[PDB]
């Protein structure tokens, strides 16, 4: 508890709040528009080699760990590859939204938290280092 | 107003004393004219403040955070003459200043002891342009108990704020998923708190040789009926600007007709 520590510490986390709080609600704005077009398209994926399917980007809670863990066939195949596709963005878009809720609501947490320790510890400090004062003057 | 003045230069002393001075003052109009006088300490922390340096200075040994032994009791001594005694009342608006921005630091803590309401002036509610710039979500009062303000009173007030706590909420989505997912009822929260925030702002008298405006005092009264009737949704039809700097509900009527 270093009045040095607490306050780099305190640096990071506000930061992290910030791009956080900013990444929740890109995410629900992705996620409005693909909850939409989702409706369409699973009755018409309904109406239609392991292939996992997901996105490039993390942070989305466990979208990508959950996978892992003539004419007319070729037309089926589209389909059904498309319908997956448009059930995954959405799942992935409401799952950053909601990931980078709570992450954002943690830091501002641990914001207070950290600031009301840094008090804390000023406090004493002081406190601290006159009674040293105090004590040595006095003896004399 | 009678001015008392205890300057930064005045030895500790002398800015110990300079609140009692204006306190002996005050006791006057209460306990020889029975009225009920205002007291303004500013700012309550430098009357603290100049009590450690009196006591550094007869040698005595500061407590906690470099204080004075006699924080506690220094402050009872002044705090407790004001009251409301049988022939009248002190009431005490004092400007407090919170060291580090410490509100457990034991000069700020032992002020809380006796204070029954905080006004909190606002900058970011001022730049709304919204004034008196006060919070209504971050100041407080004693007093807001149904037990003494009457539940009328109580209600509207929770009422207030709640309508200003959702509308917070909501603050958010709007500006980035834009402004309608919205309810035929999250829709009407905004407007009634968009119309509220306007109300609650208010001309002073003290600024007409300024503001060109007539100043206005409105009653408790017509203060709960106002904010009853928006919540009420008696004046849903009319628009935000009507409420803007105006008295009694009847002004945001009038305002209205004014603005077609």
């Amino acid at each position: 508890a270093t009045l040095k520590d607490i306050t780099r510490r305190l640096k990071s986390i506000k930061n992290i709040q910030k791009i956080t709080k900013s990444m929740k609600m890109v995410a629900a704005a992705k996620y409005a528009r693909a909850e939409r077009e989702l409706k369409p398209a699973r009755v018409y994926g309904v109406g239609s080699l392991i292939i996992g399917v997901s996105s490039d980007r993390g942070l989305c809670g466990a979208i990508h760990s959950s996978v892992a863990k003539r004419n007319y066939q070729e037309y089926s195949l589209a389909n059904i590859i498309y319908y997956s596709l448009k059930e995954s963005t959405t799942s992935e878009q409401s799952a950053r939204m909601t990931a980078m809720d709570n992450a954002s609501k943690n830091a501002s947490e641990m914001i207070d938290k950290l600031t009301l320790t840094f008090n804390r510890t000023r406090q004493a400090v002081i406190t601290k280092e006159l009674i040293e004062i105090i004590s040595g003057a006095a003896a004399l | 107003v009678a001015l008392v003045y205890g300057q930064m230069n005045e030895p500790p002393g002398a800015r110990a004393r300079v609140a009692l001075t204006g306190l002996t003052v005050a006791e006057y109009f209460r306990d020889q004219e029975g009225q009920d006088v205002l007291l303004f300490i500013d700012n309550i922390f430098r009357f603290t403040q100049a009590g450690s340096e009196v006591s550094a200075l007869l040698g005595r040994i500061p407590s906690a955070v470099g204080y004075q032994p006699t924080l506690a009791t220094d402050m009872g001594t002044m705090q407790e003459r004001i009251t409301t005694t049988k022939k009248g009342s002190i009431t005490s608006v004092q400007a407090i200043y919170v060291p580090a921005d410490d509100l457990t630091d034991p000069a700020p803590a032992t002020t809380f002891a006796h204070l029954d309401a905080t006004t909190v002036l606002s900058r970011a509610i001022a730049e709304l342009g919204i004034y008196p710039a006060v919070d209504p979500l971050d100041s407080t009062s004693r007093i807001m108990d149904p037990n003494i303000v009457g539940s009328e009173h109580y209600d509207v007030a929770r009422g207030v704020q709640k309508i200003l706590q959702d509308y917070k909420s909501l603050q958010d989505i709007i500006a980035i998923l834009g402004m309608d997912e919205l309810s035929e009822e999250d829709k009407l929260t905004v407007s009634r708190a968009r119309k509220i925030q306007r109300f609650l702002s208010q001309p002073f008298q003290v600024a007409e040789v300024f503001t060109g405006h007539l100043g206005k005092l409105v009653p408790l009264k017509e203060t709960i009926k106002g904010f009853q009737q928006i919540l009420a949704g008696e004046y849903d039809h009319l628009p935000e600007q009507a409420f803007y700097m105006v008295g009694p509900i009847e002004e945001a009527v009038a305002k209205a007709d004014k603005l077609a």
